[PDB]
RNA sequence: UUACGGCGGCCACAGCGGCAGGGAAACGCCCGGUCCCAUUCCGAACCCGGAAGCUAAGCCUGCCAGCGCCGAUGAUACUGCCCCUCCGGGUGGAAAAGUAGGACACCGCCGAACA
RNA sequence: UGCCUCCUAAAAUGUAACGGAGGCGCCCAAAGGUUCCCUCAACCUGGACGGCAAUCAGGUGGCGAGUGUAAAUGCACAAGGGAGCUUGACUGCGAGACUUACAAGUCAAGCAGGGACGAAAGUCGGGAUUAGUGAUCCGGCACCCCCGAGUGGAAGGGGUG
RNA sequence: GUUGCGUGGUUCACCGCGGAGGUAGAGCUACUGGAUGGCCGAUGGGUUACUGACGUCAGCCAAACUCCGA
């Protein structure tokens, strides 16, 4: 996953404070990721966790992955002193707080659904939780 | 503006050659305008294989 | 003292009323204005429309057109804003009479292979759109002084709500429909 | 990169409730941030200095910020 | 392509406006009707 | 409509720059096809301290024509107010053009005794 | 005092839209282009002269929450200063969004009719 | 490496880095002054060549267009579009302010002369605003006739542009 | 900073009153961009089982986004 464009190529960091506001509930689908804790996700990390929830469930259900990693960040070369400029982005990153919603998903049996979500969680660098639409 | 910007504009003469005859004001064309076909003259406004075989043979 | 007009006030008025039950005679419909352009294209090429079009809508209508330039800039037609493009005039009062009648009568049907102008070429209010190609039915401009032929559209603005209403108005004018 | 320009220290110079002399300077601004109300004049540069003694008032005229000096 | 001109008074001939025009734009000398502190009145100008 | 709301814009952008006050009121002028009417404004506190139309004895002291009419209408004005103490007012269009009536109206109002 | 024409305050709680209703004076459309004046062409507009017609439109009145607008209380986010290792807590402020709801304006001066 | 605009910059001003993005070293004799008038872009429908898009007509459209040129703040009341006349793109000043180590830089009501436009009220000391620039020295040019190495001149100097 | 001569509460603290804001937060059919899932589906693609314009219904994001706003 990469934005087609971005208005800045080269960006502050995105602040790690805060509960999360706005998707903070299931809305597509039965059951989700919840975020405990700050982190930056990666797109790496969000194919790894998408990869493995459709290799666990290998038929039926649908996955939506309500973040984008749109937020780059950027790398000097590898011997280099301080300061000649800012480097160039390397990264693509979502901006995850505790509360977020990181994925959905719906599928007809609990256990395997349960399962695959904990097969995604352990691809992502945050404590998370599994929840349900109630 | 009207001082010299537009043409003449004087009462002319319409005749036609079926006969209908009216008048108008025209531009430069100085008295009587004779024209061939009108809106009281003019059409439009006055109103088989199998026959062709059979009547070939 | 345009025969049309009278003809107008004197039977239309109230066939229109008859045909339509319009309880006030205010609501009666009319033809407000006739506009002709040429909108010719030779702008970034030849640079001639000074008598391509002027000196010769003089003739058709009776007043000299005012000249349009260009609003903007187009590269598919060479088009440079601010460029004479176009030449429209406005006629309107007795003068607009008497041209409704000199097209009417004499000129629409001059037109070669003519058969009839369409009757859906209303803008959907009132108002009636057609197109010609040439210098020709209009006898006041002579074939043997002209440039290039170029054709023109006339827009016939009406105070009709519908285009049935402006369509009866037409009928009742005088334009063949078919 | 590595450019800029020196700060130009626009902004307000006088706040309401404050009695000034004919001529100062009450808004250094681009535009009409603020407008001119009674006893102001704007400036060359959108100024918008005092035409006389007084106190500042500022003001809504229907959607403009105006600047007004009682007498 | 814009040089400085100055301007002098038609009747006293001081030098008493300098400015700028483009020479191709306007490829003659100018004519203003400027204030003469000399005469004391507004006179006709012209380059030098 | 369309005339209504044109003259309506044209009379603020005059009116931007025109005010009138106690010492120097606003002439307002309303010309209608039929009748003109004029009052004096004072837009500080929106009190009109003289008026005058063509709806009077004025609407048959009649010598020819509405410009004739509008030249009374100034004299009226004019009398008023100096009655009421005024001497110098400012002249406002109202969006018309100056010229025609409005300019009789105005000439009137300036030969008997108003300084604008 | 009532109810119509102007000039302002104010600039959506006032706006946009929808449905009905009105012509005493007035405002309007309206009839003409001799006169001042006017159209990058046009008496359409601006200007001038009138009074055959009409409230159809403008304008005015009444009713509509449809679109738009306003909008609390409480809670929350955030935060000044303290306590405190953080986690957190005390004390003082306090949103945006959403909800209940409001709302098809209000006020001043002049003129006419009524008084 | 100087100047202008934005973000960093923590809701007054100010604030660093070989931090993140851009412009400038001009142009306009009208693109200045004034008086008067107008409203755009986009979309829909109809219309000869003509098409997604030239000109026309009618709707809808409150600013999404435009502004000489970057960005920001403005501007629909228009600072945006059009037209008539003009030279204030003045001379002598300037109370009072902003900014500021200093040197600089910036604004200014109003008075007078002599003018432009306007019926008047009034506006006009360049341009919607903020970049388009260089101290002092030493010289050049025009004007005033200030000094003139015994006197009268002159040279030379002085003043104002 | 210190010290001489002037000035004398002008400084500073607290309370009350009059003011300008666009940070934190939030929000976005309020703009410029990013962007998830439906529905309609422009074209492009081979009758369209591929692409998915513009729209539209829900959920979101931004130092150089702002209808807001401590
Ligand atoms: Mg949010
Ligand atoms: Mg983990
Ligand atoms: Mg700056
Ligand atoms: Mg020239
Ligand atoms: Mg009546
Ligand atoms: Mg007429
Ligand atoms: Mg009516
Ligand atoms: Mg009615
Ligand atoms: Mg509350
Ligand atoms: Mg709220
Ligand atoms: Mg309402
Ligand atoms: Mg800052
Ligand atoms: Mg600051
Ligand atoms: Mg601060
Ligand atoms: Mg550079
Ligand atoms: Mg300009
Ligand atoms: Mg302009
Ligand atoms: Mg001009
Ligand atoms: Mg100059
Ligand atoms: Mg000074
Ligand atoms: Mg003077
Ligand atoms: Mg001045
Ligand atoms: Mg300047
Ligand atoms: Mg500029
Ligand atoms: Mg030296
Ligand atoms: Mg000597
Ligand atoms: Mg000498
Ligand atoms: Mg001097
Ligand atoms: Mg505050
Ligand atoms: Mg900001
Ligand atoms: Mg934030
Ligand atoms: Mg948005
Ligand atoms: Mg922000
Ligand atoms: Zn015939
Ligand atoms: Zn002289």
């Amino acid at each position: 996953l990469i934005p087609r464009k971005v208005k800045h190529r080269k960006q502050h960091h995105p602040r790690q404070r805060g509960i999360a506001s706005g998707g903070t509930t299931v809305n597509f689908g039965d059951y989700g990721i919840q975020a405990l804790e700050h982190a930056y996700v990666t797109n790496r990390q969000i194919e790894s966790a998408r990869i493995a929830i459709n290799r666990h469930i290998k038929r039926g259900g649908k996955v939506w992955i309500n973040i984008f990693p749109d937020r780059p960040l950027t790398k000097k070369p590898a011997e280099t002193r301080m300061g000649s400029g800012k480097g160039s982005p390397e990264w693509w990153v979502a901006n995850v707080k505790p509360g977020r919603v990181l994925f959905e998903l719906s599928y007809p049996n609990e256990g395997v659904a349960r399962a695959a979500l904990t097969r995604a969680i352990h691809k992502l660098p945050i404590k998370a939780r599994i929840i349900t639409r109630e | 503006m009207k001082s010299d910007i537009h043409p003449a504009y004087e009462e002319t003469t319409v005749v036609c050659g079926c006969g209908n005859t009216f008048q108008t004001r025209s531009t430069k064309p100085g008295g009587r305008i004779v024209v061939e076909v009108c809106s009281q003259c003019h059409p439009f406004y006055t109103g088989g294989r199998v026959a062709r075989f059979e009547k070939r043979y | 003292q345009p025969r049309l007009k009278e003809r107008y006030r004197s039977e239309i008025r109230d066939a229109l009323r008859k045909q339509f039950g319009y309880g006030n005679v205010m609501q009666i419909p009319t033809v407000t204005k006739v506009v002709v352009n040429m909108g010719v294209g030779e702008a970034a090429r030849d640079a001639k429309l000074i008598n391509g079009a002027v000196n010769d809508l003089a003739l058709i209508t009776g007043q000299k057109p005012e000249v349009r330039r260009a609003r903007k800039s187009i590269a598919q037609f060479k088009l440079r804003e601010g460029m004479p493009v176009g030449v429209r005039v406005t006629l309107r009062g007795d003068r607009m009479w008497e041209f409704l009648d000199r097209l009417t009568s004499i000129a629409l049907p001059r037109i070669r292979d003519f058969r009839g102008l369409s009757p859906k070429q209303f803008d959907g209010v009132g108002n009636y759109t057609f197109g010609l190609a040439e210098q020709a039915v209009f006898h006041e401009v002579d074939v043997d002084k002209i440039d290039r032929v170029r054709g023109m559209d006339i827009n016939v603005v009406t105070s009709a709500a519908t285009d049935d209403e402006g369509r009866a108005l037409l009928r009742a004018l005088g334009f063949p429909f078919k | 990169n590595g450019r800029d320009s020196a700060a130009q220290r626009l902004g307000v110079k006088r706040y309401g409730g404050q009695v000034v002399k004919a001529g100062e300077i009450l808004v250094r601004q681009r535009g009409t941030k603020f407008h001119p109300g009674v006893n102001v004049g704007r400036g060359g540069d959108d100024t918008l200095f005092a035409k006389t003694a007084g106190a500042v008032e500022f003001g809504i005229k229907r959607g403009r910020k105006t600047v007004s000096i009682v007498g | 392509v814009r040089p400085k001109i100055t301007l002098a008074c038609e009747v006293c001939k001081h030098r008493n406006y300098i400015t700028k025009k483009n020479r191709r734009n306007d490829p003659d000398r100018l004519e203003l009707k400027k204030f003469c502190p000399n005469c004391g009145k507004h006179q006709a100008h012209r380059e030098t | 409509a369309t005339r209504r709301i044109s003259r309506l814009r044209r009379h603020t952008r005059l009116r931007k720059k025109l005010s009138g006050t106690a010492e120097r009121p606003r002439l307002v002028v309303h010309r209608s096809a039929r009748h003109i009417h004029v009052q004096l404004v004072n837009d500080l506190n929106g009190t009109t301290v003289a008026a005058a139309s063509s709806i009077e004895a004025d609407v048959r002291g009649v010598p020819g024509d509405k410009k004739a009419r509008s030249v009374r209408v100034g004299q009226l004005i004019a009398e008023r107010a100096k009655a009421a103490g005024i001497d110098t007012v400012v002249f406002d269009r109202g969006g018309y053009t100056y010229g025609g009536r409005i300019a009789a109206l105005a000439d009137a109002a300036r030969e008997n005794g108003l300084s604008f």
